[PDB]
């Protein structure tokens, strides 16, 4: 129950389902911090 | 577009939180079930009994 | 020209790295591999004590 | 030698992993592609002379 109340917190799974993800920790971590690389590289190149 | 990009990265990156989530629901529910088979095994030991 | 060597210089430099990081995964896949070695051979003598 | 100096370097600082090497391949990729790179050269002793 906590854990669904923590992924309902933000989106549904309905919606999480719709999109391929690695059941992995680690992996998802990874990719997290990859977007984050891509967040803070457009956040410099388009200032 | 770049910035377009990155924001749909970021929405799949709020979806990889809740699918870290989900499988976590998964794997407490896959706990509760062997649990639950471990219940009945011990209560299947005292109809035995 | 500058843009043309900085192409060059960091084509070398990922090159380089790709080449490295095997270093640490075999690093890695040894320790999965040694650790658990020494682990389990403790194990298989304790079963064999008894 | 050099690769393994190069891993030395990175374990010290913990850089000798899938993660930060790749992301330097990234940034690489990145700052390359982006960065669209003898005409030059040829041209350029022209112009001198």
């Amino acid at each position: 129950q906590r854990q669904i109340q923590n992924a309902c917190a933000f989106c549904s799974k309905e919606r999480i389902e719709n999109v391929d993800l690695p059941d992995t920790q680690e992996e998802i971590k990874r990719e997290l911090d990859k977007v984050s690389r891509m967040i803070q590289k457009a956040e410099k190149s388009l200032g | 577009r770049e910035l377009n990009q990155t924001s749909d990265l970021n929405e799949r990156k709020m979806l990889l939180q809740a699918k870290s989530l989900w499988i976590d629901v998964a794997h407490n529910t896959d706990a509760c079930k062997n649990l639950e088979n471990e219940i009945s095994g011990i209560q299947q030991k005292v109809d035995e009994v | 020209v500058e843009s043309l060597r900085d192409f060059q210089n960091k084509k070398g430099e990922i090159e380089l790295h790709s080449q490295l990081l095997p270093y640490v995964k075999v690093k890695d896949h040894k320790e999965k591999l040694n650790i658990y070695k020494e682990e389990y051979e403790r194990a298989k003598a304790n079963l064999r004590a008894i | 030698e050099k690769l393994n100096k190069v891993a030395e370097k990175y374990e010290e600082e913990g850089n000798f992993n899938l993660s930060f090497v790749q992301d330097v391949l990234d940034k690489l990729e990145s700052e390359i592609a982006m960065v669209n790179h003898e005409s030059a050269v040829t041209i350029l002793d022209q112009v001198t002379a």
